[PDB]
């Protein structure tokens, strides 16, 4: 139980905190991309 | 015949020649003022008093003046007052020794402890604290290592190879499993050994102690195996004796016999714990986390005593205490400067169910080099111990960011790693009464075969939880193959009925 090893526990926590907003970034580029999609495959039904 | 080139000499004859009374008294630590001396009392010499025919051993620590001394007691105290008569020969306290010593169960000083008439133990008076030899070189004249004991355990056997003529240790923190790999080792080494062996219980239970003079007699090995014990309900200045005595003891059968001497010590934190005590009953100033000044010193005076020469080898399996599971305490760094090969036992793994639970990533070995093994055993635990450390890694992932984070390559070195750390339990032949598994021992050839075979991802199809508590991978296998027949019976004859 020594201030270094505190450090890289709290450096961890850190890098995990900012990598959850880069993933939010990605999951709300995946469902505009997903949206996108959607509506031509609900135009191209209306059509069949 | 065998000719000893050091042997040990047996005390000199000699008349009481000092005495005097005791002046202060305390718990453990009395004070001596000498009345008639025909000679200077000298440093770690004993005085000998009797009450109601009772003998009771004090050890010189300090000399304060020409006539007045600090002692501790070596046994019980239960008699001394102010003015109790004490005697001394000016010289430090002696066992007695001989081949007649195998079998026998005795305490550092040479007290009878397995039958109630006390049947005497013929030899010669040899004093342990008196080491003798020619000069500082002779110490220097030790042969090197160059052979690997087989343990049959294949965590130990793969990552952590024991020497045979070396020393090695085993760490961990209350109830993680020392003792049981104490006595697995003592089941696997001991009745194949050409010598003899040397068991000293330092500040350990009377029921393991017990249990296992018991297990001695049982399986045959009790007349190859000479006892001390020093337990937990003895004084300090007893339980600082222990292990030297074990040491004389091993060096009587090793320098004049010519002998290969198994020597076991559990607990040899205990030994540091009783010296620690002894210092502060004597009032002097502590070092860090209130220890003895001279705990480096106490270490190597009873460490540097196990080695090997020319007429046998000394091997030591030394279990270490670590208090509070705190790595970092001083007895632990002392200790670790000792040992070639060093094992550390987990909590954690232990709390997992992982028998024995022993972490190789913490562990080390200095026996993993060209010089003792082959390129593909050194190959096959670097291989090994990489992999579980980088399972380790991403479990910290798995556990925070789930588990469709990882890529394929991850999941792969992630189910390799799961395969690798529940092959490596075990179980031991000295553990089936705590459940009732049948021990199995396995070579280390077929150790390597299996670490290699569940390396490659042939086994990944198996499910981890079949991979605990076997021999070798073909017992996996097997007990998979009969599942799998079983369940394709038992489908065949439900859509038989249906
Ligand atoms: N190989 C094993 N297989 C099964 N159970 C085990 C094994 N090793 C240890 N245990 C369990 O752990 C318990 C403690 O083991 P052990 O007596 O060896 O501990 P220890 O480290 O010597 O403890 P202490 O600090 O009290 O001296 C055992 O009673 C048993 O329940
Ligand atoms: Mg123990």
């Amino acid at each position: 139980m020594k201030r270094k090893d505190v450090e890289e526990k709290k450096q961890n926590l850190d890098f995990y905190h900012n990598y959850i907003d880069i993933s939010k970034i990605k999951v709300l580029q995946k469902l505009n991309e997903e949206i996108a999609s959607l509506n031509m495959l609900k135009l191209q039904k209306g059509e069949s | 015949s065998f000719n000893p080139t050091n042997p040990l000499k047996p005390i000199e004859e000699k008349e009481f020649t000092i005495f005097g009374e005791i002046v202060e008294i305390r718990s453990q630590v009395y004070k001596i003022r000498i009345d008639k001396a025909e000679e200077e009392v000298l440093p770690k010499v004993i005085f000998y008093a009797d009450v109601n025919g009772k003998e009771i051993q004090l050890e010189v620590a300090d000399i304060f003046d020409k006539n007045l001394v600090s002692t501790f007691v070596l046994g019980n105290e239960t008699g001394l007052k102010i003015g109790t008569k004490v005697k001394s020969k000016n010289q430090s306290y002696a066992i007695k020794i001989s081949k007649r010593l195998l079998g026998r169960v005795i305490d550092p000083i040479g007290k009878i402890l397995d039958d109630s008439i006390a049947t005497p133990v013929h030899g010669n008076m040899y004093a342990p604290l008196e080491m003798q030899h020619d000069s500082e070189a002779t110490r220097y004249v030790v042969s090197p290592k160059n052979a690997i004991l087989e343990t049959g355990i294949k965590v130990i056997d793969v990552l952590l190879p024991i020497p045979k003529g070396g020393k090695t240790g085993l760490l961990g923190g209350a109830g993680v499993g020392k003792t049981v790999i104490v006595q697995e080792l003592i089941n696997a080494f001991i009745k194949f050994h050409d010598g003899v062996s040397v068991f000293a219980g330092i500040g350990e239970r009377i029921r393991e102690g017990h249990e296992l003079w018991k297990e001695a007699e049982a399986l045959g090995f009790l007349n190859k195996t000479a006892f001390i014990f020093g337990q937990m309900n003895e004084s300090p200045g007893l339980r600082f004796r222990s292990g030297i005595s074990g040491v004389k003891v091993a060096e009587y059968f090793r320098n004049n016999l010519g002998k290969s001497v198994l020597l076991f010590m559990d607990n040899i934190f205990r030994y540091v714990q009783a010296g620690s005590e002894i210092s502060s009953l004597l009032e002097k100033t502590p070092s860090a986390v209130g220890y003895q000044p001279t705990l480096f010193s106490e270490m190597g005076q009873l460490q540097e005593r196990i080695n090997s020469t020319k007429d046998g080898d000394i091997t030591s399996i030394q279990a270490m205490y670590i208090p509070a599971d705190d790595f970092t305490d001083p007895a632990a760094v002392a200790a670790f400067a000792h040992f070639d090969s060093t094992i550390i036992l987990s909590r954690q793994l232990a709390a997992e169910g992982v028998y024995p639970a022993i972490d190789p990533l913490e562990s080390n070995s200095k026996m993993l080099s060209i010089k003792y093994t082959s390129r593909e055993h050194l190959d096959i635990a670097k291989k090994t111990v990489q992999t579980l450390e980088k399972t380790k890694t991403l479990e910290d992932i798995i556990n925070i960011l789930g588990f469709d984070a990882l890529s394929e390559d991850d999941k792969k070195v992630v189910e390799v790693g799961r395969r690798l750390k529940w092959f490596l339990t075990q179980p031991f032949v000295v553990a089936e009464k705590f459940s009732g598994v049948p021990g199995k021992f396995v070579r280390l050839k077929d150790s390597l075969k299996g670490i290699k075979t569940i390396l490659d991802g042939d086994l990944n199809h198996i499910p981890v939880s079949y991979f605990s508590f076997v021999g070798v991978v073909e017992e996996i296998i097997e007990k998979f193959n009969l599942d799998a027949k079983k369940e394709a019976l038992k489908n065949e004859l439900e859509q038989n009925q249906k």
